[PDB]
Parts: structure tokens; C-alpha cells; sequence
């Protein structure tokens, strides 16, 4: 069990790099 | 400042419900003293599992 | 009988501590029949007791000669035959603790039975063998005579 | 007057982590607990000359429960920042489709800024934060209890439990320190869970006011 | 209110118990009929304690809640402490 | 857990506390109006002192209610009591140091 | 040991370590909390009006029942903490400093 949650905090990890490769071109056209 | 404290709580009591309210009606705790005890009845223990 | 233990004492020592009463006076003495250590509190002012004398001590459940229990409630016009006519000192009290040397899985080899005789604390440890007859919260009397 | 200025930059960051942690954005664990070590080589060591400049610094983070529900947190250069730097952050987020922000400023912010941050409310919740404020989290201190923002699901559970109007809960000013750093606004309650020596454990509720 | 859920205590209060006993001691002062059997008893007071000891005081307790709803609470139904 | 508990309500070692029940005082009072023998065993079995403490606490309400929301606050009115009492009326505590029946 | 650091050893014990510790004549919580070394968790200072504008509402509800605590029981006086519970909480309820005038 314990060894799905940290899978679920890898996924999590993932999904925010997911988020954040997206949000660079945003931080990129702001300045 | 003996005159100033009662008058600034004089109206505090508790309700049927349990809470401790003012005049207004407003709740100033859930419970009396957080735990719903009258000040009479409790007594100085030890918790033995703590030290 | 009623009696819980009976033995002879013989005083080694009167107030180590000082006196710290003036009628009240504490002995340290100890047996020879079953080595058991006494500490016994005595009103001195009407029994007085020197360093060195030798007493038998008689803690009984009753002062009938005949098994009867005590009411606990003082009888002055009583006719009966008390055994406290064969002694000199007599007290009465009560049992408060019993100590030992018992573990968590062995039995007591030494006990320690605590007595009050209305303030007057006594103290007799010894083995264990010989304090059965004492429970807790239990009236006793003293029975103390002085021989030489 | 540069190790120390990247030490405040490092500790602003670990403030504004746990801060979007708490208000419930995702958050890595590794950024939540970012050596200053790792922070320089991630973003320098010699802030004055440039490497890192504050623009750098800006955070953009998602909630857990929306991702596209996102934030901002802008680190403006000038110490006193100007209605015309809170114009452009406007623009960026529009721009990026993002309606929530902190702005951690140095010095402080001019009034007509905050006339612009108190006027546009309803189209960009975008919020005021000293650099001072953030080098510690407050939330973290002895005296702060544990705040917990309820749901309204939650507050109408309570009031009807208890049988109560929100008036006559007790309060918390919107200005709070922790009303601030958990970014709630009038009409929300926050449940306060601390520990009581007569009780063991005590919940109280206040309205955000 | 449900008078089948009442939220309130089941204990009679110090100050329900007085008030209750001061308006029963009243009311037998002006000539109301004693639910209890009396031996020698005259004193109002002492009647009013007799029938609280008895649970035969013929009062309700309207016990009012900070909403404003009631509970109606006989002095029968009410655990009398002291 | 318990322990726990108190370890972060008196971060000071202070077992000082102000309860309602003097629990010491009445297994005293239990003692001495049963007579109880403490160098003899025990009738009383560790469940049954186990299910009676536990039935206990359930029985003593300060937050009155089968909701959830008046479940925690029950919980937390008597947390301190509750901890208090679960370590005193312990099964082992009940069995070698107040022996009662 | 109430100005100690208590800590809680490996083996479950609470030990008092003996550290240094600052008194100020001034009050800057607001930058003192913010310096290396300093722990910004039991920092604390009795000018009550400082922990509301730093800490809120909360914090100086629980550092103004500290400092009345400290005021009755300093001549060895003890109060039921419900009555000081009850007089801090009528001074915080409304989410500012109430003061008793």
C-alpha cells in the first residue's frame, strides 16, 4: 500500500512537470 | 479593573445547548472551558502515561 | 486463642532519630525466637520502657481467652476473662499495611505488617511465616508484658 | 549583501511553497523542501549582478482539485511597486488565462496599486505580500493553531448543527496574518483546531470578515 | 421542536431545581393541592422538597434554546441530583 | 496513541492536570468499601475491564449527537478525561496494582 | 525548565536541555523572527498587539492567556483556566484586540 501511494506521488510528480512544460512558454511570452 | 472585567462579561452565560454565549447571542466557546465542566467539581490528577 | 503472633522482644534501641515526642517514645528492639525487627510506638509517661529491657509482645485479634470477635466499641463493665489481665500494656488498633518482598512471580519470603494504635505506629517484619494471621484494615490488639 | 540576498530569496521561496501547499496547490515535495543549496544552483548565487533576477523566481502552481483552476506568484524588482508593474502582471495573466496571484513585494506598494488590486476583484483575485513577511511561515509558530479552510458543504453542516447564523460565530479579520496566508476572503469559515489543557483538543470556528 | 428528540440535558439544573421548588412552595402558600402525603408538614419548603423527592410536582419546565425553539421537560422526566 | 496525544498537548512534562473525576481517590474508595485483598488474585477479568472503560466513555457525553460533527467534538470535550481514564483503569494497572475485584 | 528546551530522548523520556536564550527591551518580532539562528517557532514576545498584527487572532488569543497565566500565577496564585479561557476568548471572538474599556 505504501508502495502505491509513493507510485501516486510519482504520478502526481509527473503530472505537475505535464503542467509546468506547458506553463514555461507562458512565463516565457511574459516578459 | 474588577468593574470593567464583569462589565464586560456580565452577560456571558451558558445555554441549553451547552454553548457559551453573550448577549447578543454570539458564541464565544462550544463549550465551557472547551471541555463543558463546571469549575467546582474538577480536582488536580496526574496523567500517568505521560512522563 | 486469637492471637496472631507471640514472641519475646528484647529493646536494642530508643528513639534513634531523637525524641520527637515527650509521652510518645519509639523502640527498636528484635526478637530471638524468630528474628523479626520491631518499631513500636509506646506512651513512655505510663509504661515507661529503658534501653536493654526485654518484653513479650502478644498481637491478638481479641482479648477474650475464648474465640470471640470484638465489637470494636469500648465495654469498661465487661466480666468476661481477658487475656490483657496477664499483661501490663495493652493497645489497640489497626492493621493499615502489609509489605513484602514479593515479585512480580514469587511469593513473599519477608513480610511487613503495619499496625496504628490510634496514632501510635508499630511496625513488625519479619518472615513471612509468622504474619499470616495479619490482614489489612483488620483490629488488633497489643498484649505487651515486661519480664526480666 | 549577496549571500544573504539569495538566502532571503531562498527562504521567500520555502515560505511560498508551504503557502500554495496549504492553500491546496500542487506541489512537488522536492521544491517543498529545497536546500539552499539546490536553489542556487537552480536559480544562482549572485542575485545583484542578475543570476537569479526575481523574474525568475515567478511560481506558477495548479490545484489539486482543478487544474486549470492555476496561480501566480510575482517577484517585482522595484523594492516600492507602481500601479503600472500591477497593469503588466494584469496583462500577463490574462494573457496565460490565469485568475489567481501573489505579488511578494520588497519595500512595499503604492496606494493607487492597491486601489487597483481592491477595485478588480471579481475578474483576478491577485493578492499583496512583503518579502518580510514571507522569510518565515507563520503558520509554522507555537502560538498558531491549526487553520483549516471549510468547505461550504462543511459550513452549512455546521450552522446547521449548531443551529447558528454566520454572525454569531466568532471571527477573523480578512487582513489576518493566517486569513492572508491561507488567501480566504468574507464569508468563508476557517476552522481553528488547537490543543486545550482541559480538553485535550478543541475545535472553534471563526468568520472571515 | 421534536419532542421526540429533546437535545437537552436530562438533569434537572441548580437553578431549574430552585426555581422550581420556590414556585411550587408558592403555589402550596396559596392554597394548591399537595401531591404527596404529608405527616406533620407546614412549612411550604419542606412540602415542595417533599414532592420533588417524590417527582410529584406539577410543573413543566419550558427550557429555551438560543435558536429559539423550546423543550418542554415534566419535572418527572428531569434526573433530580440533590 | 494516547501517549502521543498528551506528548503534543504538554510539549512540558507537566503531568499536572485539572479532570473531574479524582479516578485514584475511587479505586481507593473501591478498595476499602470491598475489602479488597491486594495479596491475593483478582476475579476480575482484563476484558472485562477493557469492555467496561470502554462502555464508559461512551456513556459520558459532553457533545450530545450521532452526527459526525458532534462525534468529533464528543471526541474532543472529554480527549484528555478519556486518556486519563484509559490509563488508569488499565487492564494490567487493575490487575497487579489495584487488585480490585 | 518553562524557558528550557524540552525535548523527548529516543528512549521516551522528557529531558530540559539547557540553552541559551534572548530577552530583548524592545519588541521586533516581526524582524527578529526573520533572522538566521533565530527559531521562528518559539520566538515569542509579551506585547500582545504585536503577535495580533504578526501572528493573528489565534496566536494572540493563546499568548494573551500565556501572559494573564503568568500575571496570576506569578505570586504562586492558581485560577481555573476556564475563567482566563473565557475572558481571553470574550476579547478575541470578534477577530481584533477587544480590549476590556
Amino acid at each position: 500500500e505504501k508502495r502505491l501511494r509513493e507510485k501516486e506521488e510519482q504520478k502526481k510528480l509527473l503530472e505537475q512537470r505535464a503542467q509546468y512544460v506547458e506553463k514555461t512558454k507562458n512565463i516565457l511570452m511574459f516578459t | 479593573i474588577q468593574r470593567r472585567l464583569i462589565k464586560s462579561m456580565e452577560s456571558v452565560m451558558v445555554k441549553y445547548d451547552a454553548t457559551v454565549r453573550n448577549s447578543i447571542n454570539q458564541v464565544v466557546q462550544l463549550r465551557y472551558g472547551e471541555d463543558g465542566l463546571a469549575g467546582e467539581s474538577v480536582e488536580f490528577q496526574n496523567l500517568a502515561t505521560l512522563k | 486463642a486469637g492471637i496472631l503472633f507471640e514472641d519475646i522482644f528484647d529493646v536494642k534501641d530508643i528513639d534513634p532519630e531523637g525524641k520527637k515526642f515527650d509521652r510518645v517514645s519509639r523502640l527498636h528492639c528484635e526478637s530471638e525466637s524468630f528474628k523479626m525487627d520491631l518499631i513500636l510506638d509506646v506512651n513512655i509517661q505510663i509504661y515507661p520502657v529503658d534501653l536493654g529491657d526485654k518484653f513479650r509482645l502478644v498481637i491478638a485479634s481479641t482479648l477474650y481467652e475464648d474465640g470471640t470477635l470484638d465489637d470494636g466499641e469500648y465495654n469498661p463493665t465487661d466480666d468476661r476473662p481477658s487475656r490483657a489481665d496477664q499483661f501490663e500494656y495493652v493497645m489497640y488498633g489497626k492493621v493499615y499495611r502489609i509489605e513484602g518482598d514479593e515479585t512480580s512471580t514469587e511469593a513473599a519470603t519477608r513480610l511487613s505488617a503495619y499496625v496504628s494504635y490510634g496514632g501510635l505506629l508499630m511496625r513488625l517484619q519479619g518472615d513471612a511465616n509468622n504474619l499470616h494471621g495479619f490482614e489489612v484494615d483488620s483490629r488488633v490488639y497489643l498484649l505487651m508484658k515486661k519480664l526480666a | 549583501d549577496d549571500e544573504e540576498e539569495t538566502y532571503r530569496l531562498w527562504k521567500i521561496r520555502k515560505t511560498i511553497m508551504q503557502l500554495c501547499h496549504d492553500r491546496g496547490y500542487l506541489v512537488t515535495q522536492d521544491e517543498l523542501d529545497q536546500t539552499l543549496e539546490e536553489f542556487k544552483a537552480q536559480f544562482g548565487d549572485k542575485p545583484s549582478e542578475g543570476r537569479p533576477r526575481r523574474t525568475d523566481l515567478t511560481v506558477l502552481v495548479a490545484h489539486n482539485d482543478d487544474p486549470t483552476d492555476q496561480m501566480f506568484v510575482f517577484f517585482p524588482e522595484e523594492p516600492k511597486v507602481g500601479i503600472k508593474t500591477i497593469k503588466v502582471y494584469c496583462q500577463r495573466m490574462q494573457e496565460e488565462n490565469i485568475t489567481r496571484a501573489l505579488i511578494v513585494v520588497q519595500q512595499g506598494m503604492t496606494p493607487s496599486a492597491k486601489q487597483s488590486l481592491v477595485d478588480m476583484a471579481p475578474k483576478y483575485i491577485l493578492e499583496q505580500f512583503l518579502q518580510q513577511e514571507l522569510l518565515i511561515n507563520i503558520t509554522e509558530h507555537e502560538l498558531v493553531p491549526e487553520h483549516v479552510v471549510m468547505t461550504k458543504e462543511e459550513v452549512t453542516e455546521l450552522l446547521a448543527r449548531y443551529k447558528l447564523r454566520e454572525n454569531q460565530l466568532p471571527r477573523i479579520q480578512a487582513g489576518d496574518p493566517v486569513a492572508r496566508y491561507f488567501g480566504i476572503k468574507r464569508g468563508q469559515v476557517v476552522k481553528i483546531i488547537r490543543p486545550s489543557e482541559t480538553a485535550g483538543r478543541y475545535i472553534t470556528y471563526r468568520l472571515v470578515q | 421542536q421534536a419532542n421526540q428528540k429533546r437535545i437537552t440535558t436530562p438533569y434537572m439544573t441548580k437553578y431549574e431545581r430552585a426555581r422550581v421548588l420556590g414556585t411550587r412552595a408558592l403555589q402550596i402558600a396559596m392554597c394548591a393541592p399537595v401531591m404527596v402525603e404529608l405527616e406533620g408538614e407546614t412549612d411550604p419548603l419542606l412540602i415542595a422538597m417533599k414532592e420533588l423527592k417524590a417527582r410529584k410536582i406539577p410543573i413543566i419546565i419550558r427550557r429555551y434554546l438560543p435558536d429559539g425553539s423550546y423543550e418542554d421537560w415534566g419535572v418527572d422526566e428531569l434526573i433530580i441530583s440533590d | 496513541e494516547d501517549r502521543e496525544v498528551l506528548r503534543v498537548i504538554f510539549p512540558t512534562g507537566d503531568s499536572k492536570v485539572v479532570l473531574p473525576c479524582n479516578l485514584l481517590r475511587m479505586i481507593w474508595n473501591a478498595q476499602k468499601i470491598f475489602h479488597i485483598n491486594p495479596r491475593l488474585p483478582s476475579d476480575l477479568h482484563p476484558i472485562k475491564v477493557v469492555e467496561g472503560v470502554k462502555e464508559l466513555s461512551k456513556k459520558l457525553v459532553i457533545v450530545n449527537g450521532d452526527d459526525p460533527l458532534s462525534r468529533q467534538a464528543q471526541e474532543n470535550a472529554t480527549l484528555l478525561f478519556n486518556i486519563h481514564l484509559r490509563s488508569t483503569l488499565c487492564s494490567r494497572r487493575m490487575a497487579e496494582e489495584f487488585r480490585l475485584s | 525548565d518553562n524557558k528550557k528546551k524540552i525535548i523527548i530522548t529516543e528512549d521516551g523520556e522528557f529531558k530540559a536541555l539547557q540553552e541559551w536564550i534572548l530577552e530583548t527591551d524592545g519588541v521586533s518580532l516581526m524582524r527578529v523572527l526573520s533572522e538566521k539562528d533565530v527559531d521562528p517557532v518559539r520566538t515569542t514576545s509579551n506585547d500582545i498587539v504585536e503577535i495580533f498584527t504578526v501572528l493573528g487572532i489565534e496566536a494572540v488569543r493563546k499568548a494573551l492567556e500565556r501572559e494573564l497565566y503568568h500575571v496570576i500565577s506569578f505570586d504562586g496564585s492558581y485560577v481555573n483556566y476556564r475563567h482566563l479561557a473565557l475572558l481571553c476568548d470574550t476579547m478575541t471572538c470578534r477577530g481584533h484586540l477587544m480590549a476590556i474599556t
